[PDB]
């Protein structure tokens, strides 16, 4: 009827599928489109010189393989499907350790079109690596990125784009962290160049201002009492010399 | 011969099964009843932002592709029966790395119906996110939530529903509360339609309520600075006669309360605002430097 | 090739989920190691952490074929197609052997059946230090395995001439000890399930005075 | 036992404006009332569920609005057919219903 | 979609009787089934509740002791056993099917229990 | 032979073999039968709320299945064999974090006995979770236990008992603790009501 | 259909090959060539007596069972082509515990040329081992192997070389370098045999020369040393006539060489032998406590 008329259809969609090509193996190169919706940024450390963050991490292109007009609805298939299909081998470079949620199954979508786009999301926690330059801190302002690659695909088999452009990263206004502020967040897409090939590159960087109440009542008010304190040595009479001792050696050690 | 028939049975529930096709894809909307049995609550990390549970986790929904008819009215099967069938995918909109166990083998429960009905169990870790707001602290109350729903099904494909009452859903142990710190005084089940990238999802938040036990931060903290601040205030009954003994009685009183002050803000997260304990320290601070500059004008 | 035919002749009618001789004999096993490095001994968690290549070596007579060649030098990609012992080692808190950049095993068959399985191995042994006469102290806290299924009516271990070999004992992590010697040790264990044939290496560690001195003397 | 306090006890309006019922809970009950009609000689009919969400078959201009304990229906340009008794029912816990709310013309 | 109750009657006072409620369109062991009861011109009462798949049923702390439920997959019909009847008792009993998100969206027609 | 013999032996156990279904699926239930051997007690921490030990489990039950009268000999099979048997969903309900160890294979052991009894044991490392109360502290003493049971059975589909019920934990006495010392033990068998069902616990 | 050729190519190629065996395993010697990219130089944990470095690792081979002749000259496969094939089987010798990416793919990448040619690139975070003679810490330098070679291939099977000029084949990136406490000063490339229990094994060896910056470990302790010092040689310039000042001067003084001492002994790791700056804390105490028994002796 309904039901064995769309298991026709995917049965139909998978038979003859090779996973080892990419839509349009020996033609133009595959266009592959981003989405990003940023859960939360975990913990921005800067003794690891890394950030966590989880996201939704989307990703759509077209294979013209998986097209079909038997049924005129779209297809969400149960989330294990994406290892009988093929899917871009997008990693990021900067990071450290990333993982896909595998709770309760795996965080991981898959949704299919009748004109043969596939839309392949993730639930992404990765721990991503950003140097930072600590001469100002606290009163830094830090830019560290995500780094989005194709590693097997040159330029010439796949290309990355932000879809949208503008409003591809969401969440990023709602995210609230402990010590820093995001103040301003970009969009960059680019190519880069090794020693196999030119590859796409999309990254995404956030510019996080370090507040400053919690170090102030953390560090730069009791060094400014413990300076204060110290100029009561002063009031005391030039006599009594223990006294001035004890009080100025205590606020040296302290 | 005697498990031939249900080896019969279950080769033919599975003979012309997709696991990939949700029950009802384009002819229904998939009904997932929903049942929480917190077994613990775990430790509440505040310097993280987030908690940990330990929970049975329920789902239960119709399949009118599992029917059967056999000597048994209800198949208590294994756990890789449920990896060969339609199972939601429902995950934590706020976990942040959760465990489902798989000691010693995986700890998931499938029961199916003569008529259909699916139960389907798993025992599962969840570290979720609870973002705390610390104005009261150490006397503060949170409601530290726990919201779930399912991944890539919308709401016109899958939908969430308690299968009880939903004041008797989430239901917590009696024995199962790992909180040192807090105290969870009750649940507080809710629902509805968040809107991502991809359409609008059903989602099940439960909130836990904690309110957090100042007994540790008294002891700590508290009675170590009123304590200082009575001793700084002993200096007034003494005689002017002795400044070195006053000096030193300032000086060692302002040392106490600067390591009390460094030692107390390391129990809470680096957060960027000031909290209670941090008032009470600034004017107990204020009291004995109030102290050691009367003394000084004397 | 030839080689394609030897091993797919070797594998057929081959059940893996059965030892040699198992209604006949018990297996004889040859046991070898070579410690890469002795890692950090923390007395904390009553720990020590070890790299080693361990190889074993005994007979199958079902991986037995008649051939100009000698002997199959063999990636990893075999070593679960065949039977391999049970091997585990008993006084160890956390162990994990090597997958980078493919799974570090090796497989050697020869012509007359004996088969030649190495593997690289990074184990957190334990051993409780009695920490008396600190930091003055000498221990000699093991490494100890065994088959965890079979008994020794079923599987018997024995350490070669050359069984334990050490490297050049200098790179290795030991910061407040020194290694000083070592010994091979042969035993029957009771167990609920029967007797095990356990094989155990000594190390032989004297504390260095060098740090306690400057730290707390 | 949860009450369910309606309000008002009834009220008399013409046609075309805007009317608007409060319940309110003694307890909390999330997202979780549901507004029924009820004509003269009839069984109750679904109209809300959820806090806001508009039942299959119902026209737009009923409109739910929900809290935690403050829940309100707004009806905008009623008709001559509108006129009934509406009750407001948690179901949070097991189900308790308000005293109702008479419409007149 | 639709559920159909008995007719309405008299019943003598001290005597029980029994309400039955008959679903048509789905199956009961999928959804839970209240009876409500309602006085003229007053608010809805709600009995109690069964859970017709499992068999455990709760009641309404007023009418606990005074009513009991029950349910018959084969005939698809709910039943409602009131028993010690009093004066206060004349009402309208209603039999309701829950459903989209603890609604109770589909309702009986109502039977009419008076005592004389 | 004997080669020849065991191998069709095992080839036919195996032949037509559900894994779905447990021994009697539809008669009385199965009992399994459950020994701990315990090498060591790792790390007691009074912060995280937990303790950490290392046991070796051993879990004894009868499949009918298994069943053979051809070898008088018992048949340790390579481990690799527990993925083709039924064997119990045993969990730990207080258990954080777990793993059976993996070097030289994974760490269990398959055994068939000719009259059906299935031997399976495992090499456990469990973080198991207990609650302290410290109101005494440091002068106190602490009961926290690993809970032994079956998620997906209930208490008429399985049953569990201790293999010797006072001797089936044995090298508690041995466990050299640097903090603490074993004063008692004990072994508890009961059952407990879910929402789903009842089940037996160790 | 231009994707039905390709498959029936790469189905052509995969017919009866056999991935157990080396490419030309009768007739000649595997030669794989090797190539490092360095992306991040990751921190070193001198603590640990280690470091970490995130490369691209990329090996290339030439293997007759893989020709082929279709439209495209080179295929680019995909990451799961990889383990149908021979590939070497490469491990570092002082590598501790690295891991393989496997993020949101395999990061792996398989190329194989009309003529037979195989490229096969790995993304991989190596955490290898650094032998340190600490005995001029801080003021020291290192050059931390990276030794890798074939595990089960000895010298007469599969040999590795450098696919481009040795000094050339290690790159480090210009913004890969993750250190904040050394600084890398340049490669250094080898090769060589190792004489094992099982054969002759080909090793290539990478050194890494790093110099620690002494930036940190000035303020940590040498400023303080210093200033310390100064410290306890003001109280030379006070009269004779004040004992106690003197006296708390000295002994506090000598309570901050003690704490400093402390503070700058916990950063090294429990090396047992003296370096550069146990020396000096060292001088600097006997200097403070020559002071302080000097003025016991006035
Ligand atoms: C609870 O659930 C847990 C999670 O599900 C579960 O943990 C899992 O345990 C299982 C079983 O123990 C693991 O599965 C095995 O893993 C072995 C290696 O384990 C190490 O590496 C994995 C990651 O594995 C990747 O890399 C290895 C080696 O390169 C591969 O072999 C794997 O397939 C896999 O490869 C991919 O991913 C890579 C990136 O990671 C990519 O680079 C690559 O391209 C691939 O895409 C780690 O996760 C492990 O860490 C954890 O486990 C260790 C255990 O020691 C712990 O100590 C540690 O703390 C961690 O927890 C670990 O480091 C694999 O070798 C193994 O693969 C073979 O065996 C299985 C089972 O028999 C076969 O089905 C399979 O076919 C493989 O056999 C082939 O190859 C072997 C080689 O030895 C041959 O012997 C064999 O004959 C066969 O040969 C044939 O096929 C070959 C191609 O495959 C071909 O080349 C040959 O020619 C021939 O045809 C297996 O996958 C799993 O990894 C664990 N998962 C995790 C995340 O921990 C736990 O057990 C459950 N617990 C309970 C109680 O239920
Ligand atoms: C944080 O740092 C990163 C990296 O330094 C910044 O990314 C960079 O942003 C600039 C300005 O948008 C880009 O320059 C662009 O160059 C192209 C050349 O075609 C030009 O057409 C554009 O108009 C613009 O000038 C730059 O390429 C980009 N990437 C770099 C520099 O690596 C980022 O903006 C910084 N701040 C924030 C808020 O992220
Ligand atoms: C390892 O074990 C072997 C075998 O037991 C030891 O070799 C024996 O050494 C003794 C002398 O101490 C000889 O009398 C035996 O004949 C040797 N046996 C054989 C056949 O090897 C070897 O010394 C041990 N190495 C240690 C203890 O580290
Ligand atoms: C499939 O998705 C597209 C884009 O999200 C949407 O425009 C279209 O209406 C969907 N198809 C159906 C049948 O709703
Ligand atoms: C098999 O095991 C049982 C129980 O341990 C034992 O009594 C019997 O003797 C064993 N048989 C053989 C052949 O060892
Ligand atoms: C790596 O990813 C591939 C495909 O996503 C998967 O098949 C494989 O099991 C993964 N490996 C691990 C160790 O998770």
């Amino acid at each position: 009827s309904n039901m064995s008329l769309v298991k026709e259809t995917v049965d139909r969609l998978l038979k003859g599928y090779d996973i080892r090509l990419r839509p349009d193996f020996g033609g133009p190169p595959v266009a592959v489109g981003m989405n990003i919706d940023i859960a939360s940024i975990d913990m921005v450390s800067e003794v690891n010189m890394d950030y966590t963050l989880t996201m939704y991490f989307q990703q759509a292109w077209r294979d013209k393989r998986l097209s079909y007009n038997v049924i005129p609805l779209n297809l969400t298939l149960d989330n294990r499907v994406a290892d009988q299909l093929w899917v871009p081998d997008t990693y990021f470079l900067n990071d450290k350790k990333s993982f896909v949620h595998g709770v309760t199954v795996k965080n991981r979508m898959i949704r299919l079109h009748p004109d043969g786009t596939v839309l392949y999301g993730l639930r992404i926690t990765t721990t991503a690596a950003c140097m930072m330059d600590l001469r100002r801190y606290p009163l830094d302002e830090q830019n560290c990125t995500l780094e989005i690659e194709s590693y097997g695909y040159t330029t010439d088999d796949i290309e990355f784009y932000w879809r949208g452009d503008d409003n591809a990263v969401t969440g990023v206004t709602k995210i609230e962290l402990p010590q820093f502020s995001i103040v301003d967040y970009k969009l960059i897409t680019k190519k880069v160049v090794f020693s196999t090939g030119s590859y796409p590159r999309l990254s995404l960087s956030f510019k996080l201002k370090r507040n400053i109440g919690y170090f102030i009542l953390q560090t730069y008010m009791p060094s400014i009492l413990i300076t204060i304190l110290s100029w009561v040595s002063f009031w005391i009479n030039y006599d009594a010399s223990a006294a001035r001792v004890a009080l100025g050696i205590t606020t040296v050690l302290t | 011969d005697n498990t031939t028939v249900f080896t019969r049975i279950l080769d033919r529930l599975l003979d012309g099964y997709d696991n990939r096709l949700r029950p009802g894809l384009g002819e229904r909307v998939t009904e997932v009843k929903t049942d929480i049995f917190v077994t613990s609550f775990g430790p509440v990390s505040d310097h993280d932002m987030e908690y940990t549970i330990d929970v049975f986790f329920r789902q239960s929904w119709k399949d009118e592709r599992l029917k059967f008819k056999g000597p048994m009215t209800v198949l208590r099967l294994n756990n890789l029966m449920a990896s060969k069938i339609w199972t939601p995918d429902t995950f934590f909109h706020n976990g942040k790395k959760s465990v489902a166990h798989n000691m010693t083998m995986p700890n998931k429960l499938l029961r199916i119906t003569e008529d259909g009905t699916l139960l389907y169990t798993m025992r599962l870790t969840v570290r979720a996110e609870c973002p705390m707001h610390l104005e009261d602290f150490p006397m503060d109350a949170h409601a530290c939530p726990l919201k779930f729903g399912s991944y890539a099904y919308t709401r016109a494909e899958v939908v969430y529903e308690w299968t009880r009452e939903p004041a008797r859903s989430v239901v917590v142990a009696e024995d199962g509360s790992r909180l040192n710190q807090y105290d969870l005084l009750g649940q507080t089940v809710d629902s509805g339609i968040v809107q991502s990238s991809t359409g609008e999802y059903v989602v099940m938040t439960t909130h836990f309520h904690l309110k957090r036990k100042i007994g540790y931060f008294v002891i700590q903290t508290y009675l170590p600075c009123i304590m200082t601040v009575i001793l700084s205030q002993v200096s007034f009954w003494l005689n002017r006669e002795s400044v070195p003994a006053r000096t030193v009685f300032g000086v060692t009183t302002v040392l106490t309360m600067t390591t009390l002050s460094i030692s107390a803000r390391n129990s809470l997260p680096k957060v960027a605002y000031a909290t209670a304990m941090d008032w009470f320290i600034a004017v107990c601070y204020a009291f004995v430097f109030s102290a050691l500059i009367e003394f000084a004008t004397v | 090739g030839d080689v394609t035919v030897i091993l797919n002749n070797l594998l057929e009618g081959y059940d893996n989920k059965l030892r040699p001789d198992i209604g006949v004999k018990p297996t004889l096993i040859h046991t070898d190691m070579y410690v890469n490095s002795i890692g950090p001994v923390n007395a904390i968690n009553m720990e020590y952490t070890i790299d080693i290549f361990f190889a074993q070596t005994w007979y199958d007579r079902r991986l037995k074929f008649n051939s100009t060649i000698k002997v199959l030098r063999l990636n990893s990609n075999m070593v679960g197609k065949i039977w391999i012992p049970d091997t585990f080692f008993r006084n160890s808190k956390k162990a994990d052997a090597h997958w980078i950049t493919t799974p570090n095993r090796m497989l050697r068959i020869w012509n007359d059946g004996r088969v030649l399985y190495t593997l690289r191995l990074t184990i957190d042994a334990e051993c409780q230090l009695q920490l008396h006469n600190f930091p003055m102290d000498e221990h000699s806290c093991p490494l100890e395995f065994s088959s965890y299924g079979y008994p020794r009516e079923e599987i018997v271990y024995q350490w070669k001439r050359s069984s334990v070999e050490v490297g050049d004992t200098r790179s290795w992590r030991l910061y407040q000890f020194s290694f000083v010697g070592l010994r091979n040790t042969t035993e029957v264990v009771k167990t609920t399930s029967g007797d095990y044939v356990v094989m155990s290496v000594y190390f032989d560690l004297s504390r260095r005075m060098g740090y306690f001195t400057i730290q707390t003397y | 036992n949860i009450v369910m306090t309606q309000s008002p006890k009834s009220m008399s309006m013409s046609v075309g404006e805007r009317v608007t019922l409060s319940c309110k809970a003694s307890e909390y009950v999330g997202t979780y009332v549901s507004w029924y009609q009820q004509k003269p000689e009839q069984s109750p009919k679904l109209l809300i569920y959820g806090a806001s969400n508009r039942y299959t078959g119902v026209p737009d201009r009923f409109t739910g609005s929900g809290s935690a304990t403050d829940f309100t229906l707004t009806i905008g340009s009623v008709q001559a057919e509108d006129l009934a008794d509406y009750h407001c029912g948690q179901s949070y816990s097991y189900p308790t219903f308000g005293a109702g709310t008479k419409l007149e013309l | 979609v639709q559920l159909q109750q008995s007719g309405a009657e008299l019943v003598k006072p001290g005597a029980s009787v029994k309400l039955s409620c008959t679903a048509s369109g789905f199956n009961i062991k999928d959804t839970y089934m209240y009876w409500v009861k309602q006085r003229p011109e007053q608010g809805l009462e709600w009995i109690g509740r069964i859970d017709p798949a499992n068999g455990d049923t709760k009641y309404d702390p007023k009418f606990q002791g005074k009513a009991t439920i029950t349910t018959d997959t084969f005939s698809n019909t709910a039943y409602l056993q009131l028993s010690s009847l009093t004066s206060e008792d004349t009402a309208v009993y209603y039999c309701a099917r829950k459903g989209l998100r603890w609604a109770m969206d589909y309702w009986g027609q109502g039977t009419s229990v008076t005592v004389s």
